[PDB]
């Protein structure tokens, strides 16, 4: 018995990244291939005093 | 002493009638209460409860 802002699911795994990307922002013009090499997951936010 | 027995049993007999509705009337409005409350969504599922 819990309460939780967001499924705890989240903070514990992440999402295997697919697809292709866009243009790029300078030189030869290509898309990258996507793979499970990306994570999609929650980031870290540091914080001072 | 027999109408004093019988004027004990049935103020004895009236406490149990009186106890037995309220309890009967406390139990059904017991039940509805917890039915029409219970689990509401939390805040990440949806906005509203």
């Amino acid at each position: 018995t819990a309460f939780v802002t967001f499924p705890e699911m989240f903070c514990d795994w992440g999402f295997a990244l697919g697809g292709t990307t866009g243009a790029q922002s300078t030189g030869t013009a290509h898309t990258h291939t996507l793979n499970t090499d990306g994570l999609a997951a929650l980031q870290i936010q540091i914080l001072p005093a | 002493s027999a109408i004093s027995n019988v004027i004990d049993w049935f103020n004895s007999l009236l406490n149990f009638q009186d106890t037995t509705t309220s309890n009967q009337i406390n139990q059904q409005n017991f039940q509805i209460a917890t039915l029409a409350s219970g689990i509401k969504k939390q805040q990440w599922e949806c906005r509203y409860s």
